[PDB]
């Protein structure tokens, strides 16, 4: 089915315009539209007009209209129609709650037969990060559930207050939440956006380049959401690919794809819930392939209760890409998240025992009132996602004592 | 027809002696040549200079009621008769 | 059939110059009334290696003479001849014998009343040159003075002079001072009377679909209602059948039209299922529509070459659920496949949706409420209290139209 992308904030625009590059120059569409000289589908992810136009389905959101400007100015075939110009935010989002709404159903009423909607934000962002919360309520709403959301949320390097509450709404409305840090990410280089829009990419490779599996973002994801309260993934990358010295086999791509360096997210000793690895090459070896998952499977530590499978899928390269070497990515379900969330709740606490910014959001009786229970929700969920995670370690997790 | 006939004849009685004094490769050759050559011409008349193509159009057009307006104005016009 | 076109007040004229030339643009027929060659049409194949002849309908609207030389149906009726001066410099092609040249309604009225013979005069030259006449086309406004008054005892004159035998039109376009709520009214009261069909077009929305000139918009809407009678095809052809497919009883004559804005720029709709279904949205209808409106008919035109039959039936079966249809009335949905004019260049498709909704009670319950605000020899008093009982006789019909 196709899916819809939504772009909120500076970080997000940016991150959308490094990811729909990447995509376009992976189908051969050119900046204008315009086709170059079919087996893959990029009919899931842009629009396919009757004078052979390729347009993007993505809708462009930002308080601000320099960071627009300069998306589409870099890209001309998006659609102008589609654009549209941290309490503060989300009480503006509540006045244009209509035209959003509206602006929704038009590529909902575009596409023939939707499948998921991707978010591209970032939780830092403060007045975006607002916009953007009110975007997973109101697509939720309206929606209901039949159509679940992936949102590649950009995690922080008065910050801590945004973080919960955008991390609220994260948690009751996502399907399925990446988690990226900036931390990570910069350490691996040793710009940014261009590892998270290729992680982002290749997610999907196996939808746009039909293989014998996997044809489906339900199949992808269902085999790393055992349950709902456990939505967040870390995303692990290998670096080392289209210098000399490579990986020699797949094989060891599989090998040193759980590398805890090369994760995109801070980490100590963690268990995984579940694994799937990317491989995209123009040729693999299944007995390399087989050796390499018997070995991570002997490996790697699961958790108890988990059928401890690791799936491989056998992406295909694209055909605009001359015959470059193979290249891989591992998407995996980690307990590791009680650390950054543990994190983000000591740093919160810290900053609300002092008073330091309130007076920003704490209007009068009845505002101060209001966002000390928004707060204390928010805390209490945070709270209750920790103890879930931390619950999924110990081995009496389906014991009724 | 007549051209047809000529060329045709210049091949039978002049270059061999006859269907008869013919191998089966050849008349078979013959023969083939003279079926493209002959359907090449009658799509040239029927569907050239006939425009069989444009008078299945007026048919569709006059028959199936495509041209609605000049049945209104028959019908309007012949109310009484 | 043949339709007369009459133009009254400042800003009929300015609509209809612009309609007329879009007119003239389709059929190809120059400014000077030089007819040009009809090309070859694209639907007729022939075979291939590897002048007066037409397939239209253009003389329903223009006269040809015996030169080859088309000119419009069209009478100018207004005092002030600086806008008709300007018509007639754009479009020479305008007989200038057509031409009739002269704030309170009741001076105008009276006016109209003084002069009704001269006028009477030119409307019988025009009909003398149609045989078998079908309707006529009037563009006015009802609010703006001249065109209040005149268009006013010209639609009385039309209509008792013929003996109401022909239907009669109207693309009144609504006001956007202490005189235009009266001007208002008293027009609505006749536009009840006599109108057969009323085309209702609300300034304030025309701004708001433009700004994502105004007359361009009211132009475009109402040269392509008559896009089957210009290019005949299956169904309709006839101005009589159009209308008779939207107005299921002599008061509920009121219709509006939706536009689709985006013929032009290069992100225009992919196809013709998209724009069925962007076609009901409520932010391009050219009257202000709430969400509690229900659609007592529908009719959407599409204007292109070799329409998708698979695209367009599905559009239809999936608008037919989104749409509220009164109670009464059966749920249908018909689409006009019209046929692009071969003279444009243009390959995109156009769209036009004229329906027959509710929404019609809270804009004349504004124009009632102002109307009454305002009012706080006697003869014109009592026709201001006929007019007031003659609106809320179609405020109240309109709103028992909900119930079974």
């Amino acid at each position: 089915g196709e899916t819809i992308t939504l772009q909120v904030g500076q970080c997000g625009n940016q991150v959308g315009l490094q990811y729909w590059q990447q995509l376009a120059t992976e189908h051969g569409i050119q900046s204008d539209g315009s086709s170059t000289p079919r087996n893959d589908h990029p009919e899931l992810f842009f629009t396919l007009s009757d004078s052979n136009t390729y347009t993007p389905r993505s809708i462009l959101i930002d308080m601000e209209p320099s960071v627009i400007a300069k998306s589409t100015s870099a890209l001309p075939m998006f659609n102008p129609r589609n654009v549209h110009l941290w309490i503060n935010g989300y009480k503006y989002g509540t006045e244009e709650e209509e035209t959003l709404l509206n602006l929704i159903d038009r590529e909902v009423d575009k596409c023939d037969n939707l499948s998921n909607f991707q978010l591209f934000h970032s939780v830092a962002g403060g007045t975006g990060s607002g916009v953007g919360s009110k975007m997973l309520e109101v697509i939720s709403d309206r929606y209901g559930h039949k159509k679940l959301l992936n949102t590649f949320s950009i995690f922080p390097s008065v910050q801590p207050y945004n973080t919960i509450l955008t991390l609220k709404r994260l948690i009751d409305y996502s399907d399925a939440t990446f988690v990226f840090h900036n931390d990570s990410l910069n350490r691996i280089e040793n710009g940014a956006n261009k590892l998270i829009a290729l992680v982002s990419a290749s997610v999907s490779n196996p939808l746009r380049f039909p293989g014998y599996m996997y044809s489906s973002m339900e199949s992808i994801v269902s085999n790393l959401i055992p349950t709902p309260d456990l939505k967040f993934l870390t995303s692990s990358i290998a670096p080392f690919s289209t210098q000399k010295h490579n990986y020699l086999n797949e094989y060891d791509m599989l090998l040193e794809l759980s590398n805890d360096r090369y994760k995109t997210n801070r980490v100590g000793d963690t268990s995984y819930i579940s694994m799937l690895n990317y491989l995209i090459g123009d040729n693999l070896d299944q007995r390399e392939i087989r050796k390499g998952i018997l070995k991570s499977q002997q490996r790697i530590s699961f958790v108890p209760w988990v059928a401890r499978s690791v799936l491989v899928v056998h992406g295909k390269k694209s055909p605009y890409l001359k015959n470059t070497n193979l290249e891989g990515i591992q998407v995996t379900n980690n307990t590791s998240m009680i650390d950054v969330f543990t994190k983000i709740l000591k740093q919160f606490d810290l900053l609300i025992k002092r008073k330091a910014y309130l007076n920003r959001y704490y209007s009068s009786v009845e505002e101060e009132n209001e966002v000390m229970e928004m707060f204390n929700e928010s805390r209490e969920s945070v709270k209750s996602i920790i103890d879930e995670y931390k619950a999924c370690k110990e081995i009496t997790y389906l014991d009724d004592d | 027809v007549n051209q047809y006939n000529v060329k045709y004849s210049a091949i039978l009685f002049n270059n061999h002696q006859g269907l008869a004094s013919m191998t089966t490769n050849e008349m078979i050759k013959l023969i083939d040549s003279q079926y493209n050559e002959i359907l090449t011409f009658l799509t040239q008349i029927i569907q050239g200079n006939n425009k069989l193509f444009t008078h299945v159009y007026n048919f569709k057009r006059f028959y199936f009621m495509e041209t609605n307006d000049f049945i209104d104005a028959i019908m309007v016009k012949g109310k009484d008769v």
